[PDB]
């Protein structure tokens, strides 16, 4: 599952979280089995 | 004082049940012993712990 977010929002990409990204966009289940991988693509701008 | 044996059995039953109910008020290291506090003061991940 793949997307771009602001760096401060990356902490919301975890099971059972709450906040705008975790509530209105991409919610991981409380028993999620998986890996979350992220990097600042800041040179893209 | 004659019926001490039967009154002791009634007292032990009441003492056991009151002890079992009073233990609902204990924290056991939790943030509160009121379960609705835990479910309202915390996010679901911390609340489950």
């Amino acid at each position: 599952d793949s997307f771009v977010i602001r760096g401060d929002e990356v902490r919301q990409i975890a099971p059972g979280q709450t906040g705008k990204i975790a509530d209105y966009n991409y919610k991981l289940p409380d028993d999620f089995t998986g890996c979350v991988i992220a990097w600042n693509s800041n040179n893209l701008d | 004082s004659a019926l001490g044996k039967l009154q002791d059995v009634v007292n032990q039953n009441a003492q056991a049940l009151n002890t079992l109910v009073k233990q609902l008020s204990s924290n056991f290291g939790a943030i509160s012993s009121v379960l609705n506090d835990i479910l309202s003061r915390l996010d679901k991940v911390e609340a489950e712990v």
